[PDB]
């Protein structure tokens, strides 16, 4: 299953819609991983239309961190020669109303390594992003 | 400390200094002049002097490259110009003429300052002359953040590109009060000169943005494309994308039926680098696309027809749009890449009553006068004078290519069959139109004459374009000596 | 960090100071090569480096003769400016002048010819120029020492500067012919307060900005880096006709 989970996310499809979200949500459901299912499983678990399951706090935090890293990496490309920055303090907030402003730092110690933290003078984790 | 700007933000609007701070780098703005007064002494203006005098001019720095800018201030006197306001702008433009640096201005003026008399006209004239002289020397970009009325509208017009903000901006020559006075019609300011009107109807505005923040964010991206001056070379940026990336999806873009339509962006996007298109005038004359893009890390100019809208037929508005884009691109040594799909010109009385002859000649003049490297690709068809206009090989074109299902003919098969057989026996349609289209509506004849270099598979377009654009990097061509041309206005 | 420049200028207008205390912090360490050190000591000329590039230095000195322009100083500065411009070398000047040296010997020796040489050299030059007014600039001396109107690139002043037509006494005398006696006390002070300050010259637009003395190195490096590629040309001539 884990393999499928991972393999679903690496399938790049552009130009038309698909049902990969439904497959992902069905596989990730703890009912499906319980061990047994039924033939009325789908409509039993999807009474009104279809609604994809949401994200937990840590997943949304990780998405924020990766977004900040990507922003910094693409920003450094446009600068000329060595006149480029290496650290910022960003304020990420999804939604049109800025729901949950989360301050973020970034350091870009190498080509594919950062020092993400809460802000300046905050403990750093040194994750990795390759894009 | 957030003093004196609470009144501004309460109206859901930003300040000039905040806009300047958002545009440039975090700490690289050096305000030039800050303690200047109007010295008017008329109509009870001897009092209420202001330190900044309603203008903010500085130098700044974007992406490590220098810039010059100025911003109007709406709080102070409504942003009106004077004998003294225009002096700062003139000094900035003169300095940016000595050094090869561009100029960007954020217009917010409410009109002229009446209390100065004709001195406002003097300042306007000086700014107009500087814009006229320095156009083609340094790129000029203008953004309109608020009201812009009176005769001040003309200086943004001479500038290369004008952008507009959606909710709280407008521009026109004469106010609606005079329109009501003379004609008797009641029209609001937005109905007269709103951003939508200039985006779709008049064709003056080159774009529209939803917010000031987005305006700055994308203005930086636009600035990343431009060359610094007239004599400086085209910028080249590092990029991980490579010319060996596979593009085989182009083999299927063109439908096998001649009456079905397709989107030209499906051809434009694969050739250029990923996520590197900046469309210019997206909502005006949609049958033609113009903008900037990068090919192997160097900025180029894109001009292509679109059979999605009106069968990709040339027109007045499309001609003006393409002509302006080509002229600007050539003025600053930027390569041009074109994609051709045209059945001809739009037929109609309104067209001749509006002067198609003048307007359609502008694109041809711009294409013929240009001396930058050109690359042309004929995908499906090219008929009549439209084939000549859209950068044909005879107009000193560098390299021309065609796709295996193209067609290059004098006109459609029906008209040729009609003219070639006056009173030939009836039913001549079936056994003559098919034969003529088979024999002469194909790139074989044009290739025999030598009008296309080679017939290529659609999968090799990126390879060919990168090769040619790399080889043509150092072309030196010059026109005969002239004081200047005489373009059909 | 150069914060020692905040204290170089004394708070009294009649006390003297050494201009080298202003010259040395701005340029790089141990990089001054004085030219003609023992002749016309009221003016200093030489070569120096700013951020690794050679520049030309021309500054007055209130230590010697109150920093007053003269014949010999004019010749020295004119020759230095002409040589520096001939070979595309940036020029940086520091201004502190009360005027020209008064005396019969001066007119009997041709001050009119010699003082025009420095003005000609400053006006003819096309290299980037930077000017800093520390304390004062009066009369034609302000015009001569690379004023903004002579196609100067950037001009700066310090917060206690003074730019006026002449001293307060002469202006008060000419502005009130036979005004009631004791006019000295309540007129000279007022005129010096109102017009012997950089506010009026800044209002007219003759100085770009009024800066803290601690930012001089930053401003000079920024301007000299930006001005690296200026291209200016004079009208066509076989050659000039300088006042010999
Ligand atoms: O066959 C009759 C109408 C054909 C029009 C073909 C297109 S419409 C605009 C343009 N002008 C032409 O003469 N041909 C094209
Ligand atoms: O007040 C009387 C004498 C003031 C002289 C002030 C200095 S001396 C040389 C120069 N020439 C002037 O007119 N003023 C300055």
């Amino acid at each position: 299953i884990g393999r499928m989970e991972k393999a679903l996310d690496e399938y790049v499809i552009r130009g038309l819609r698909h049902n990969i979200c439904l497959l992902r949500d069905v596989v990730t459901e703890p009912r499906y991983r319980s061990g047994s299912i039924t033939t009325n499983y789908l409509q039993e678990q999807y009474p009104n239309g279809f609604k994809k399951a949401e994200l937990t706090a840590e997943e949304m935090q990780l998405m924020y961190e990766v977004a900040a890293c990507v922003h910094l990496k693409r920003e450094r490309l446009h600068y000329t020669q060595g006149t480029a920055p290496s650290e910022r303090q960003l304020y990420l907030s999804v939604g049109a109303g800025q729901e949950g402003e989360t301050p973020v730092y970034v350091r870009y110690l190498d080509d594919s390594h950062f020092e993400i933290g809460a802000s300046k003078h905050g403990p750093f984790r040194k994750m990795e992003v390759v894009w | 400390p957030t003093a004196a700007e609470d009144l501004r933000h309460k109206k859901k609007r930003l300040t000039a200094m905040e806009r300047v701070q958002l545009f440039c780098d975090p700490g690289t703005f050096r305000e030039r002049d800050a303690l200047v007064e109007h010295e008017c002494h008329n109509f009870g203006m001897e009092k209420r002097k202001v330190p900044g005098d309603g203008f903010i001019t500085g130098t700044g720095k974007v992406f490590g490259r220098p810039v010059f800018l100025f911003s109007h201030d709406f709080t102070v006197f409504g942003g009106s110009l004077s004998r003294t306001n225009a002096a700062k702008v003139v000094r900035i433009m003169e300095e940016a003429a000595k050094i090869g640096v561009p100029v960007i201005g954020f217009n917010d003026s409410g009109g002229a300052r009446i209390h100065e008399g004709v001195d406002s006209l003097a300042g306007y004239a000086d700014i107009f002359l500087r814009n006229t002289l320095f156009s083609g020397v340094i790129p000029q970009i203008s953004v309109i953040m608020g009201p812009c009325a009176g005769g001040a509208v003309y200086s943004p017009a001479i500038t290369d590109f004008t952008f507009m903000v959606e909710t709280s901006s407008y521009m026109f020559v004469t106010g609606p009060e005079v329109v009501s006075a003379v004609g008797g019609k009641l029209v609001t300011k937005d109905e007269l000169g709103g951003p939508h009107v200039h985006a779709t109807k008049s064709g003056v505005s080159a774009g529209t943005f939803p917010n000031d923040i987005v305006a700055m964010a994308q203005l930086r991206r636009l600035y990343s494309y431009l060359p610094l001056s007239n004599r400086d070379p085209v910028p080249v940026l590092p990029t991980a994308d490579e010319r060996y990336r596979d593009v085989s999806s182009l083999n299927t873009v063109v439908p096998t039926e001649v009456k079905e339509a397709y989107d030209m962006r499906d051809v434009i996007y694969p050739v250029i680098d990923h996520d590197s298109f900046f469309e210019i005038q997206p909502q005006f004359a949609k049958n033609i696309i113009c903008g900037f893009a990068r090919v192997e890390g160097r900025s180029v100019c894109i001009i292509a027809n679109q059979p999605k809208v009106q069968a990709g037929v040339l027109d007045i508005d499309s001609s003006v749009k393409g002509a302006r884009m080509v002229r600007f691109a050539d003025a600053f040594n930027i390569p041009i890449i074109t994609f051709v799909d045209v059945p001809g010109f739009l037929p109609g009385v309104q067209q001749e009553y509006g002067g198609i002859i003048r307007h359609g000649a502008k694109l041809l003049y711009a294409y013929a006068e240009a001396t930058v490297p050109k690359v042309t690709i004929i995908t499906r068809k090219a008929y009549g004078g439209a084939y000549d206009v859209m950068s044909s090989k005879h107009l000193r074109g560098d390299s021309n290519y065609a796709w295996p299902h193209a067609e290059i003919a004098v006109m459609g098969a029906a008209g040729a069959c009609k003219l070639l057989y006056s009173k030939e026996t009836a039913e001549q349609q079936a056994q003559r139109i098919a034969d003529y289209e088979k024999t002469f509506c194909t790139p074989l004849s044009a290739a025999r004459k030598g009008f296309v270099d080679a017939v290529i598979d659609p999968s090799e377009t990126r390879m060919r374009v990168c090769e040619d654009l790399e080889r043509l990097a150092r072309k030196q061509l010059q026109n005969p000596w002239k004081k200047h041309g005489n373009i059909p206005l």
